[PDB]
């Protein structure tokens, strides 16, 4: 529901 | 029992590790929206059965993940960069666990990735610029934990505002090949709060 950091 | 990782080998670590876990999760919140409608005898054991199947696997993965990271890597971490790097992975898979953690448990996962988050930020603050990727991914982590699992927009806006602000400030002094990375934690950072405003 929220962006988190791409990894 | 320690054990160093040059940038490229901890990152496609990380890269492999967290597309299995993320895979995890996506499932176990794909079987709860299944186990929501059905419950509004023996389907809704089987999802169950599935749910708790998940549950499990991803607790066996995040835990083993954070005991390697205990027991070997964040000890034997020299440079600033891979202690924030560090720091903030402790805190991204507690905040996994206390994504589907039930009970105290859901609250002993928080603290624990409380705890790591802000140890990374002491370091960050200090050790890394504003235009980092590791800080600026690790504020964005951060204000992702703050509004999702602690439940504090305020707290959480104001963390992705500031590290926002603080990059693009610093922008200016920055060479073009060390800025592209930037870009996109920015952002995403802006999406974040664009969407919780």
């Amino acid at each position: 529901r929220a962006a988190s950091s791409p990894d | 029992m320690d054990v160093e990782l040059t940038v490229e080998e901890r990152n496609l670590l990380s890269v492999a590790y967290k597309n299995v876990i993320g895979a995890r999760r996506a499932s176990w919140r794909i079987i709860s929206s299944i186990e929501q409608k059905e419950e509004n005898e023996d389907k809704l054991k089987m999802i169950r059965e599935y749910r708790q199947m998940v549950e499990t696997e991803l607790k066996l993965i995040c835990c083993d993940i954070l005991d390697v990271l205990d027991k070997h890597l964040i000890p034997a971490a020299n440079t600033g960069e891979s202690k924030v790097f560090y720091y903030k992975m402790k805190g991204d898979y507690h905040r996994y666990l206390a994504e589907f953690a039930t009970g105290n448990d859901r609250k002993e996962a928080a603290e624990n990735s409380l705890v790591a988050y802000k140890a990374a930020s002491d370091i960050a603050m200090t050790e890394l610029p504003p235009t980092h990727p590791i800080r600026l991914g690790l504020a964005l982590n951060f204000s992702v934990f703050y509004y999702e699992i602690l439940n504090s927009p305020d707290r959480a806006c104001r963390l992705a505002k500031a590290a926002f602000d603080d990059a693009i400030a610093e922008l200016d002094t920055l060479s073009e090949e060390s800025y592209k990375d930037s870009t996109l934690i920015m952002q995403l950072l802006r999406d974040n709060l664009t969407l919780w405003t």
